RNA sequence: UGAGGGUAGCGGAGAAAUUCCAAUCGAACCUGGAGAUAGCUGGUUCUCUCCGAAAUAGCUUUAGGGCUAGCCUCAAGUGAUGAUUAUUGGAGGUAGAGCACUGUUUGGUCAGACAAACUCCGAAUGCCAAUUAAUUUAACUUGGGAGUCAGAACAUGGGUGAUAAGGUCCGUGUUCGAAAGGGAAACAGCCCAGACCACCAGCUAAGGUCCCAAAAU
RNA sequence: GACUGGGGCGGUCGCCUCCUAAAAGGUAACGGAGGCGCUCAAAGGUUCCCUCAGAAUGGUUGGAAAUCAUUCAUAGAGUGUAAAGGCAUAAGGGAGCUUGACUGCGAGACCUACAAGUCGAGCAGGGUCGAAAGACGGACUUAGUGAUCCGGUGGUUCCGCAUGGAAGGGCCAUCGCUCAACGGAUAAAAGCUACCCCGGGGAUAACAGGCUUAUCUCCCCCAAGAGUUCACAUCGACGGGGAGGUUUGGCACCUCGAUGUCGGCUCAUCGCAUCCUGGGGCUGUAGUCGGUCCCAAGGGUUGGGCUGUUCGCCCAUUAAAGCG
RNA sequence: UCUGGUGACUAUAGCAAGGAGGUCACACCUGUUCCCAUGCCGAACACAGAAGUUAAGCUCCUUAGCGACGAUGGUAGUCAACUUACGUUCCGCUAGAGUAGAACGUUGCCAGGC
């Protein structure tokens, strides 16, 4: 199964991206980092 | 009987959009193609999709380089 | 029966008849043959009855090359249909010749028995043929 | 079978046929809502002057209807940006031809052949340009008003059909549509040619010169 | 529901690539031939290096195509998934670090009725690989998708009906569709009419006219052979060429404010491709009878049973029981 | 000119058989003490360098067998015109593909040492 999830950062609580995963290959939540809106910096993301 | 047939995709108009010799400004679309028929040059940017266009103001020329290959150029002073 | 193994496709369109001969205009294999001076085409049931009566006024003395084969397939719809509605299925098979042509060659025989021979497969062909000789 | 009576329209009556209910009954008649509604038919009345189309694209509970774009018209504004050849440069793979590739194919690596979805090659024209010269007179912009969306033959490139139809579906050109006149015996589409009105003058085109019937037995 | 060589029945409806498409773009048919409604956390970014298919020879013979080395190769393999254009500049084949599968934008142009779609140098904010110049806002390229209204979720420096709060609305970010008849009538929809009724159309069918001649009816050329030998007395294989316009059809031009449809009675009339009679030519014609083919339309061409019959089959005749 | 670097005109430069040459250089070649290297291997990419040789590479020269280039002349098509219905003809432009002759064993730029 592919599912679109809703990323999120930590320090802020905020959704800022989309993306998609395979459900079996990656069971486990996806933890990339990217460029962050409030902070000008680029903190953590995770679903 | 029946047939299993028709069913045709449009079009996508692709050609040559500027001629040899004239002044073209600095974005215009030069030529749409699949794949590369005819390379960029100098000062001359391929795009995504493949599709060349200029970058700086000036004349353009289609120039022959290689044995079947070919390269749109353009060049500033007009 | 004259047909090809496979064809890439089996519905076609029709060929182009009017002009002149593409290629092979001469005699290259054997000595005597038979051009062809109007254009039509020559649809493998009319080569097998051609064949045949070559074959039996030489009594096998000589050898025949048959220099065209039906490369092209042509259609047809069954009887009391409509127009339209798809395109019918392969008939037979057809072969388009052109004035200049060469058809048949013969070799290995007289020229006066030869000349009495292809008069018999030339009324089984619909254009009007004559008898040609090898370039000298 | 006479006489007096009862059942009424979303209703009566029916030994049952959609049968009868004031010459009409798959749901009577009469005035009212009501000048119901109609993308469908017929009709629409005075005269001259100038310019003069379309029968195509896209979407539609759409296919004989509608809306925007295309083609005509009147007025304002920019003002050679419109057309035509001559020279010049360049994009592109048709006709033709050829098997080097993908498939087809006849006779002993050699000789020969075939191709809408094959190309080592490849015209004639067309198309886009220069801001270059020569002849001509259009062209874009903003606003007012409609029409048209059933097209037809002939010529010439091809599809479908049977190298069938005055067949049907697309590309380019002309005439009819909206065009009289002379010719083709008669005949919207073929060939010559575009009528401002008058004349009992003239020279010619397509086609014609014995006679009907103008002109050479 | 609509298209529909009348309607029904079957089929098909949107997006992608090739061909017909007539060497710029564009271009139709119930014309020819295939896919799509996704998949990848590495199959994406960057940096450094490598080049393929098969052929042939040899040996645990795993046919030399399991694996193994040498030559030869010019692109004949491969590129997530159809086909076209394209590339060993690699856009193909392996490794390390990695998140640009970024936030705010965008001069210009292609394309187009409108709504949308596509390419975009460059400027700032933060980053990544590389020593650096530099490259990177997804994948070799194009398909993998759906207006509005309405509701759900997280944010908000916006309003909040006397004032202070709130219930509610606003913008930014994302979610609910085989609305697939894919520009989507509504949150919600199948049939019968020969009991039928109004508005239209020869724009569109059934009968007849017309064009065409695949079918249908006759006619002919070549000649293998059947006929003791013998192609042509007679028959005419495999193949080729036409005429007629009676059959079954194809096209939809004339008539839907009427062209109203089969056979036999009554009465005709014309064609020659002749059933009878008249005149000949061959004959495998002894004689009687026949068979074929050519000239010939002047007259003639029966009476009944069975069927609504068209064909047809039978019974008794006759010089003959002609086809249109 | 003559050798090496380095871009251009880009098979008229190529591919293949022969033949000649080497302190000026490029190579061939010996090595693993280390940075560096194999998903197997100093073969390769690095790195150290008295010695060893023109054999292959590169460099020069000639032979045109193979690939590439290619006229003139004629034909096929075809824009325009005139009759025409015929698998058409005649006239005026343009001009192919194949084939013959032939050109052909590269023409040059700029810095560095002879
Ligand atoms: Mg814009
Ligand atoms: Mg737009």
């Amino acid at each position: 199964m592919r599912v679109n999830v809703t990323l999120a950062c930590t320090e802020c609580g905020d959704r800022n991206y989309i993306t998609t995963k395979n459900k079996r290959n990656n069971p486990e939540r996806v933890e990339m980092k990217k460029f962050c809106s409030r902070e000008n910096k680029q903190t953590l993301h995770r679903e | 009987s029946s047939t299993k047939n028709g069913r045709d995709s449009e079009s996508k108009r692709l050609g040559a959009k500027r001629a040899d010799g004239q002044f073209v400004t600095g974005g215009s679309i030069l030529y749409r193609q699949r794949g590369t028929k005819i390379y960029p040059g100098e000062n001359v940017g391929r795009g995504g999709d493949d599709t060349l266009f200029a970058k700086i103001d000036g004349v353009v020329k289609f120039e022959r380089k290689g044995r079947d290959k070919k390269q749109v150029s353009v060049y500033a002073v007009a | 029966m004259l047909l090809p193994k496979r064809v890439k496709y089996r519905r076609q369109h029709r060929p182009k008849t009017t002009g002149r001969s593409k290629g092979g205009n001469y005699v290259t294999f054997g000595e005597f043959g038979l051009q062809a001076t109007t254009t039509s085409w020559i649809t493998s049931r009319q080569i097998e009855s051609a064949r045949i009566a070559m074959t039996r006024y030489m009594k096998r003395g000589g050898k025949v090359w048959i220099k065209i084969f039906p490369h092209t397939p042509y259609t047809k719809k069954p009887l009391e249909v409509r127009m339209g509605a798809g395109k019918g299925a392969v008939e037979g098979w057809i072969a388009v010749v052109k004035p200049g042509r060469i058809l048949f060659e013969v070799a290995g025989v007289s020229e006066e028995v030869a000349r009495e021979a292809l008069r018999l497969a030339s009324h089984k062909l619909p254009v009007k043929t004559k008898f040609v000789k090898r370039e000298e």
